[PDB]
């Protein structure tokens, strides 16, 4: 688990920086936000943001360093329902009894 | 072994391991701890439960088990049947207010998180505060129930940072703290800053007379309504008791408490007194008549120390009547047998 980004470039991050740049949170604009090749999950603009900050105007910000913690524990992303024991961890995405 | 250097070893430790960044982590906590109130609160609404509860159940989930409800708060949370009950509800909240309770929980989290971290601040401060009548290790304690005072109250829109904030709702909570545990006989804010006030007046008089003042010059240099009655009161205030077992005399083998004498206690002399007082007294109520003597003997023998209120039916003119009649008839043939002359007291 990592945790802030400046801006080298923008890609497969949290809901963090999406309402920042108004393109996708707004309207689905996230993959013309990849410039000029597509014309020939997350990914934005070739590098134009670097703060951990709310947009409204730049002012609830944050500028600063990115945590890598590395947790060692076990992920689990899509559990499925089996009720021999009380339904153990989660449902697809429906259910979560955890 | 010995307690100061563990303490500060034990947080120092986990400051070290975990200090708070500058800006990031108590931003971070702070947002968290914000979401969390919000959370809660819309968990009321649509709970219809009270947020001190919403605020119980998210608290036995992330700090401690039924352990932790059990024995702090005696028993009105069923350990385990009630809390879950609680928990279930939060789970049936749909997508929607699910969020809140996860919210929460990790909110919650983060609180004790800001707490641990800003520990060294307290000592840091609390160390200052140290010769005022308090142990450090009091002092640093309450001076921490002061941070946890400042966490509820942080609003992270007003820029200024937890530091400065904790300060002031640390100092607060050590002085109170300091004026109200560090004597034997409680005193209030008031007199203890008065007499801080007039302990730093007699430093400043200490000066130049020469002469450790009078009370007069405390009266003046103290100010408006400040008298010689009034500082020799206070400054009896401010002595401490002293110790009713203390090394005594030559300071061989002798305790305090063997000389001071006793005042309720009948000596002797005092039992044999109401032994014959009353016996006496007895015999005199039984002789008369019991209208206004007995009135008088329990008006005045029996409850409380008013003529009219004194008897029954029978208004005052009769009171009056027998009262000095048979009063008088009673010292007058108790002048003949002799019994009572002698002042039984």
């Amino acid at each position: 688990r990592v945790e802030y980004v400046k801006k080298e470039r923008a890609g497969l991050r949290l809901p963090l920086a999406a309402w920042v740049e108004k393109e996708a949170y707004k309207p689905g604009e996230i993959l013309a936000e990849l410039p000029e090749p597509y014309l020939f999950g997350d990914k934005i603009v070739a590098a134009i943001d670097p703060e951990e900050e709310v947009i409204a105007e730049a002012e609830g910000v944050v500028h600063l360093h990115e945590p890598a913690s590395i947790l060692v524990v076990k992920a689990r992303v899509y559990p499925f329902e089996d009720d021999v024991e009380v339904s153990t961890g989660d449902r697809v995405a429906p259910g979560d009894v955890l | 072994k010995i307690s100061t250097s563990d303490p500060v070893r034990q947080y120092l430790h986990e400051i070290g391991q975990v200090p708070l960044l500058t800006l990031e982590e108590e931003v971070e906590l702070a947002r968290k701890v914000e979401e969390g109130m919000e959370a809660i609160k819309k968990l009321s609404e649509i709970t219809g439960l009270d947020p001190d509860l919403i605020r119980e159940v998210v608290r036995a989930k992330i700090l401690g088990s039924a352990r932790v409800r059990h024995i702090p708060g005696l028993k009105e949370t069923l350990d385990p049947k009630t809390v879950e009950e609680i928990d279930q509800k939060l789970k049936s909240l749909p997508k929607e207010h699910k969020r809140y309770l996860h919210i929460a929980r990790e909110g919650e989290a983060a609180r004790q998180h800001l707490i641990e971290a800003n520990l060294r601040l307290v000592v840091s401060i609390a160390k200052k505060y140290t010769g005022r009548g308090l142990s450090f290790l009091d002092l640093i304690q309450e001076g921490n129930q002061g941070l946890i005072r400042a966490v509820e109250k942080f609003e992270y829109k007003r820029r200024f940072k937890f530091s400065t904030y904790a300060t002031w709702w640390i100092r607060q909570a050590i002085n109170r703290a300091i004026a109200d545990q560090a004597r034997t006989i409680r005193i209030p804010v008031h007199m203890v800053e008065t007499i801080n006030k007039l302990s730093r007046t007699a430093r400043q008089l200490q000066q130049e007379l020469g002469r450790e003042p009078t009370y007069e010059e405390i009266a003046e240099a103290m100010g408006p309504g400040w008298d010689a009655k009034r500082v020799e009161e206070t400054l009896k205030i401010a002595q401490e008791p002293v110790s009713l077992e203390t090394p005594i005399g030559d300071e061989k083998d002798s305790f305090y408490g063997d000389f001071i004498p006793d005042e309720h206690l009948p000596s002797p002399v005092d039992a044999a007194t109401q032994s014959l007082l009353s016996e006496e007294l007895e015999k005199a109520l039984s002789k008369l008549s019991e209208r206004e003597a007995m009135v008088l003997k329990l008006r005045k023998g029996l409850i409380d120390g008013e003529e009219v209120g004194a008897f029954f039916g029978v208004t005052r003119e009769r009171i009056r009547q027998i009262e000095n009649k048979a009063l008088r008839k009673l010292k007058y043939h108790e002048s003949r047998t002799r019994k009572l002359r002698d002042f039984l007291d």
